[PDB]
C-alpha cells in the first residue's frame, strides 16, 4: 500500500514462477526486500497480465525464509554451521551407504533448471537414478515418453489459441491453473466462434463450456460421439489436458 | 585485448546485461523504449546486505547502480566487446497489430453480451 | 541472544507497537551499546495512534467535509492541502492527512 | 544407462538422424527396455549422439553423415 | 556460539556479528589485535581506564565496531556490565610493575578471577586469557609466580580457558624490548649480560590471537608462542647496534647494587624498571614441551633482523 | 614552458621503435629503484622492487596493437614521472605492493568447497 514510490526501485527483469506458462514479470526491488511485481509486456506469452497468485509472492517471500541450515536433534530443531551440516550429511551417507538404486531425490515444485541439472548429475554420479516429482503417486512414467519433446508440452503456440476453431479441455480447470491462459481463452471466445467443452471436473469458467461427464467412459463416448465430427470438421482445433 | 583504463578485474569476472528497457505496464507512455541499457548484475556475495546500526543497505558492489544509455544495440555491443567484458543481450518484445473497429458492438445469434 | 534486561521503558505513551513491523525490543535493537546510558535519551513521541483517541469526532450535516488543519493565527497556509472527504457511510471518518474523524449528522 | 540424442530440424545434416529416429526408437526401447532414450531438440544445432553409462560416465560421438545404416553402427559403437 | 564460513573476508563492513570484548587494549598489544578485529566487521567492547588514551583505537573501524566502557577491576559491577552482551572475550591485562595501588597479586589473579567469574556467570563462549612466558609457580620472578597463579585460577573455574603464553614481543613502541634499545640512555642491566631467549613479532602475536579467537575445536588448549628460529640472547643488542649509533652501552652492574634504582622506581611519576623485570633477566624461556604453536594454528611468525631493519629505522645517523 | 623530468608525448609509428623506447623506459624505471627505496623507506629490498617491475611489464608482454602500446607507454613513463620525485607518497606508493600475507588470516584456498 504505501511501502515505496517508484524512483527508489531497482526495477528488474525476471521470469515468473507458480505457473507453468513462465509469465512476463518485472520485479520492483528496494534492495533487500521485494516491494511488488509488475507484468512486463511480452506479446506471445501472456502479453499484459499476471496470474493473481504471482502478484503476491512478495508477501510470501520476506516472511518465513530459511536463513541458515537447520538440523534436528529430534523434535528439537536447532540451527547450525554450514560446514557442520555438510559433514553431518556426508557422515550420515557413509553410515547408511545407500549405494544402489536408492537415495530418492525428487523434483520439487518451484526450482531452477540448473539446480535440477546438479541434482540429476549428482545422483547419477553417486550411483543411481530415482528422481520423480511432487505428484500423488507419479512414481512412474508420465505415459508420454521423454523422447520426442513435441509429445510432452503445450506444443501449440499460445497466440494460436485465438486461431483455434474449437477446443475441448479434459482433466483440468484452466481457471484454477494458468489463469492468463484462461484470459486468452475468453479473448478468443468473445472474438471468434468456438465450441468449448469440459470433460471431467465440474467447473465454472467464464466462457460457456459443455460438461460431458466425470468419467473416462464419458470421455471416450464424447470423443466418438460428436467431437469426432467437430474436431475433424474444424480447422486447427486443439485438445488440452491437465497435469 | 587488454583494458587500458579499467583498474578492476570486472572484465573477467562479471556478466553484464544489454537490454532494451521494458515498456512499463502501469503508466502509458513509452520513453523507456528508446534507449539501450547496460547493467551489471548482482550475482554476488556482496549483493547489498543489511546494515546493523541504522539499517541502511550498505552494498559491497563498487558498481551497483550504474546505467549507460546507448543508442543502438550493435553500437552497444561494439562498445561492450571494445571495453571487453562478458555480456548477455536480451531481445525486446513489441506489441502486435490488432485491427480495432470501434464498432465491435454488434452481434448475430450468440449467448454472451457485454458492455 | 543471552539473558539481560532493564525494565524502564515500554513502547511509548501507547503500550504496544505503533504499526506493522515497528518493534520495541532492545536485545534485537543491539543492547551492546545502551549501557552506561540514562534511558532518558528521548522517548518523546507520544504515538499519535493515541492522539486520535485524544481527538473528538466532528460532525457535518452536509455530505462533503473539507479538511485543512491550518491554524487561525498563521499568516501563511500551513495545514495540509484541501482534501474533500466523504461522510457517507459511518466508519469512513478519516481525513488521510490528519486523522480527524468526520461523521455525518 | 540412458541415451540422449538431440537433432536439428534443418534438412541438411539431420535427415540421416531424422529418418533414423522416425524408425528406430521402436528398435531401441524394444532393444533396451531398461535403458531410457530421449530425443529433445528442434532448433539449429550439431547432430551429436550422447550416451551415458549407468555410473555418471558420459560418452558422445557426432553423427555427421551416412544416409542411414552407419548412424546405427555409430550408435552401437557408442553402446560399446 | 555458531557462525558462518570462516574468518578472512575480502571487504570491510561485510560485518561478522561476533561481539568481542578486549580488556586492557589501550596500550601495546591490544592495539594490533583490535586493529585486526575491527578491520573485518566485528563489534568490539573495549573498556578503558584513561579517557585520553583510548582515542586512537577508534579509527580501526567505522561504526558500532568500537565502544568504550568505564571498567575498573575493583568494581565488580563494571566488569559485570562489560560482558553482558559479549560473545567472545580476551583479557590482555597486567602491568610489568606494581602501582601505588596494586599488588602483583590481583592484577592477573583475582583481577583475573573476577572477570572469569563474570564469564562463568554469563556463559561466555571462548574465553582467552593471555599469560606471560616462563609462567611457573616458582618464586624467583614474582611476576611469573603470579602469572602461574593466574593460569591456575583460570583453570580452576571455566574449562573454556584458552591460555596463550607469548614470548617477549617485538613491535613498534616495544615496552621494554626496543624502547630500552631505541631511546636507551644507558641500557645497563642484565647481571647475566646475555642468556635471554625467544622474540616474537607483535603483528604475528596479533595474528595468532586472531586466528585462535574465532575458530572452535581449540577450547581448553594452552598455547605458547615461540620465537620463530633464533631464541637469541642480548647479542641482538649488537644487531640493534648494527644501526650506526652503537649507543647501547651495557655496563653489567652487580645484582644487589642494581636493586636501588628499582626501589627508586616506586617513588617516580612514571614507571621505569621494577625488580621483577630484573629477576626475569636471570631467567630464560622455560619452553613448554607440549603447547600448540604457530605451526598448529597455521602461521609462520617473522624472523628478527630483517624486520628489525624496518622496525628501528627512524633512528639512523645520516 | 617547463617540465619536471622531461616528460615527452610523441607516439612513433613503427612497433620496433616503440619496442626500443619502452626498453629505455624500462632501464630508467629499473635504475631508479634504489632512489625509490631511499625516497619512500620501504621495508622490502631493492630486488623486490625489481622483480615487481619485471612483473608489471610481463603483465603486458602479449598486447598486440601498437596503438594500445602507445598509451601503455604513456602510462608507464608518466608513472615514472610521478615516481622519480616526491609527488607520490608512501601511502600512495604501497598500492603496487601486496606485500604481507598475515593481514588476511586464513582465507580462500581457491577451492569450491571453501567458497562455502
Ligand atoms: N615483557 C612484556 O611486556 C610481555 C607481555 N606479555 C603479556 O601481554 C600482555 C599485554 O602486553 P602489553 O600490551 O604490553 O600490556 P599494556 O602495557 O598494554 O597494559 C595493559 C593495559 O591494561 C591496563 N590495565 C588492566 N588492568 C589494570 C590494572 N589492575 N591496573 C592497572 N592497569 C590495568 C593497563 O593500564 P590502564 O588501566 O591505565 O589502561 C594497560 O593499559 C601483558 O599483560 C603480559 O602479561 C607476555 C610476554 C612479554
Ligand atoms: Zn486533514
Amino acid at each position: 500500500a504505501f511501502r515505496a514510490r517508484p524512483w527508489e526501485l531497482k526495477k528488474t527483469e525476471s521470469i515468473d514462477v507458480m505457473d507453468a506458462v513462465g509469465s512476463n514479470i518485472r520485479i520492483d526491488s528496494k534492495g533487500v526486500e521485494v516491494m511488488r511485481v509488475i507484468p512486463r509486456v511480452h506479446e506471445d506469452v501472456n502479453e499484459e497480465w499476471i496470474n493473481d497468485k504471482s502478484r503476491f509472492a512478495c508477501d510470501g517471500l520476506k516472511t518465513q525464509r530459511l536463513t541458515t541450515p537447520l538440523i534436528r536433534v529430534g523434535d528439537k530443531f536447532v540451527n547450525a554451521t554450514w560446514d557442520d551440516a555438510l559433514s553431518t550429511i556426508a557422515k550420515a551417507y557413509q553410515q547408511k551407504a545407500p549405494k544402489g538404486d536408492e537415495f530418492k531425490a525428487v523434483a520439487g515444485a518451484l526450482v531452477e533448471v540448473e539446480s535440477m541439472v546438479a541434482l540429476k548429475d549428482m545422483t547419477n554420479a553417486l550411483g543411481s537414478e530415482n528422481t520423480t516429482t511432487d505428484t500423488p503417486n507419479g512414481n512412474s512414467a508420465p505415459a508420454h515418453g521423454i523422447t520426442f519433446r513435441s509429445n510432452y508440452l503445450f506444443n501449440s503456440s499460445i497466440a494460436g489459441i485465438e486461431d483455434a476453431d474449437a477446443i475441448l479441455l479434459v482433466g483440468t480447470n484452466p481457471r484454477r491453473e494458468a489463469a492468463v491462459m484462461n484470459a486468452r481463452i475468453r479473448k478468443a471466445w468473445l472474438r471468434q466462434e468456438l465450441e468449448i467443452a469440459s470433460v471431467g471436473p465440474t467447473l465454472d469458467a467464464t466462457f460457456d463450456v459443455a460438461e460431458l461427464g466425470n468419467t473416462h467412459a464419458d470421455l471416450e463416448k464424447a470423443l466418438s460421439g460428436e467431437f469426432g465430427e467437430v474436431l475433424k470438421n474444424a480447422k486447427n482445433p486443439l485438445i488440452i489436458v491437465g497435469s | 585485448e587488454i583494458v587500458s583504463g579499467a583498474p578492476a578485474e570486472l572484465s573477467r569476472n562479471r556478466v553484464v546485461r544489454i537490454y532494451q528497457q521494458a515498456k512499463p505496464a502501469t503508466q502509458s507512455g513509452e520513453y523507456g523504449t528508446f534507449a539501450w541499457r547496460l547493467d551489471w548484475d548482482i550475482v554476488d556475495v556482496a549483493n547489498r546486505w543489511e546494515n546493523d546500526l541504522i539499517g541502511w543497505q550498505s552494498s559491497g558492489d563498487y558498481m551497483q547502480a550504474t546505467q549507460m544509455k546507448f543508442t543502438s544495440k550493435e553500437s552497444a555491443i561494439k562498445f561492450a566487446n571494445k571495453q571487453g567484458w562478458d555480456f548477455y543481450i536480451q531481445e525486446p518484445h513489441h506489441r502486435k497489430f490488432r485491427v480495432k473497429q470501434y464498432a465491435n458492438n454488434f452481434v448475430h445469434s450468440y449467448g454472451k453480451l457485454k458492455h | 541472544i543471552p539473558e539481560e534486561y532493564t525494565k524502564q521503558a515500554p513502547n511509548r505513551d501507547s503500550t504496544w507497537a505503533p504499526a506493522q513491523a515497528s518493534k520495541t525490543e532492545i536485545y534485537k535493537n543491539n543492547m551492546v551499546r545502551f549501557e552506561q546510558k540514562d534511558l532518558s535519551k528521548q522517548p518523546m513521541p507520544y504515538a499519535g495512534i493515541e492522539l486520535i483517541a485524544q481527538q473528538p469526532v466532528r460532525f457535518v450535516h452536509g455530505n462533503t467535509a473539507v479538511c485543512d488543519g491550518a491554524n487561525h493565527n498563521g499568516p501563511g497556509a500551513q495545514g495540509h492541502p484541501k482534501i474533500f472527504i466523504n461522510v457517507d457511510a459511518p466508519g469512513s471518518h478519516a481525513c488521510q492527512y490528519c486523522g480527524t474523524r468526520y461523521e455525518k449528522e | 544407462r540412458e541415451i540422449r540424442f538431440h537433432l536439428c530440424q534443418n534438412g541438411s545434416s539431420s535427415a540421416p538422424l531424422r529418418q533414423f529416429v522416425k524408425n528406430q526408437i521402436g528398435a531401441f526401447q524394444k532393444a533396451n527396455p531398461s535403458t531410457k532414450v530421449l530425443v529433445r531438440e528442434a532448433n539449429g544445432v550439431k547432430p551429436i549422439v550422447f550416451a551415458r553409462f549407468d555410473h555418471g560416465h558420459e560418452s558422445k560421438i557426432g553423427l555427421d553423415v551416412s544416409s542411414e545404416k552407419e548412424v546405427a553402427e555409430r550408435v552401437k559403437s557408442l553402446i560399446e | 556460539g555458531k557462525t558462518l564460513i570462516a574468518k578472512g573476508t575480502g571487504g570491510r563492513s561485510s560485518r561478522t556479528g561476533y561481539t568481542a570484548t578486549v580488556f586492557g587494549a589501550n596500550g601495546f598489544l591490544g592495539s594490533y589485535l583490535t586493529a585486526k578485529l575491527a578491520k573485518h566487521g566485528t563489534t568490539v567492547v573495549v573498556p578503558y581506564r584513561e579517557e585520553m588514551a583510548k582515542r586512537h583505537l577508534k579509527v580501526t573501524g567505522d561504526l558500532g565496531v568500537v565502544n568504550f566502557l568505564e571498567m575498573d577491576l575493583r568494581n565488580l559491577e563494571s566488569i559485570d556490565e562489560a560482558v553482558r552482551h559479549s560473545d567472545i572475550v580476551v583479557n590482555l591485562i597486567g602491568r610489568e610493575y606494581e602501582t601505588k595501588n596494586f599488588n602483583y597479586y590481583d592484577v592477573h589473579v583475582e583481577g583475573a578471577r573476577r572477570i572469569a567469574e563474570a564469564v562463568k556467570k554469563h556463559n561466555i563462549a571462548r574465553y582467552i586469557h593471555v599469560s606471560a612466558f616462563n609462567a611457573e609457580i616458582d618464586s624467583p620472578s614474582e611476576f611469573n609466580h603470579t602469572k602461574g597463579l593466574g593460569e591456575q585460577v583460570t583453570k580452576d573455574i571455566v574449562p573454556w580457558a584458552t591460555i596463550v603464553r607469548p614470548a617477549p614481543m617485538f613491535g613498534r613502541e616495544d615496552k621494554w624490548f626496543l624502547d630500552r634499545m631505541a631511546r636507551s640512555p644507558c641500557l645497563v642491566s642484565a647481571n647475566k649480560f646475555q642468556e635471554t631467549s625467544n622474540p616474537v613479532h607483535v603483528i604475528d602475536v596479533a595474528a595468532a590471537l586472531e586466528r585462535i579467537c574465532f575458530d572452535d575445536s581449540t577450547v581448553a588448549q594452552t598455547f605458547e608462542l615461540y620465537g620463530p628460529q633464533k631464541f637469541t640472547q642480548k647479542q641482538i643488542i649488537d644487531m640493534v647496534s648494527e644501526t650506526l649509533r652503537k649507543e647501547v652501552r651495557h655496563i653489567e652492574l652487580p645484582k644487589a647494587l642494581y636493586q636501588a634504582y628499582t626501589k627508586a622506581t616506586q617513588a617516580i611519576w612514571w614507571p621505569t624498571y621494577s625488580p621483577d623485570q630484573v629477576e626475569r633477566q636471570f631467567l630464560s624461556q622455560k619452553i613448554d614441551p607440549s603447547a600448540k604453536t604457530f605451526n598448529d594454528l597455521d602461521l609462520t611468525p617473522m624472523e628478527l633482523p630483517d624486520l628489525m631493519f624496518k622496525l628501528i629505522r627512524p633512528y639512523r645517523v645520516n | 614552458i617547463a617540465t619536471a623530468f622531461a616528460e615527452t608525448v610523441k607516439f612513433s609509428g613503427s612497433k620496433q621503435e616503440l619496442q626500443k623506447r619502452t626498453l629505455a623506459l624500462y632501464r630508467q624505471f629499473l635504475r631508479g629503484a634504489p632512489t625509490f627505496a631511499d625516497l619512500y623507506e620501504v621495508q622490502f629490498s631493492i630486488p623486490t622492487i625489481r622483480t615487481k617491475i619485471r612483473q608489471e611489464f610481463e603483465r603486458h608482454r602479449f598486447v598486440d596493437d601498437l596503438s594500445i602500446q602507445n598509451v601503455l607507454y604513456a602510462k608507464g613513463h608518466m608513472e615514472y614521472q610521478e615516481c622519480i620525485n616526491f609527488w607520490k607518497q608512501q601511502a600512495q606508493f604501497l598500492k603496487y605492493f601486496p606485500e604481507e600475507d598475515d593481514i588476511q588470516g586464513r582465507h580462500q584456498p581457491s577451492n569450491f568447497v571453501d567458497k562455502f
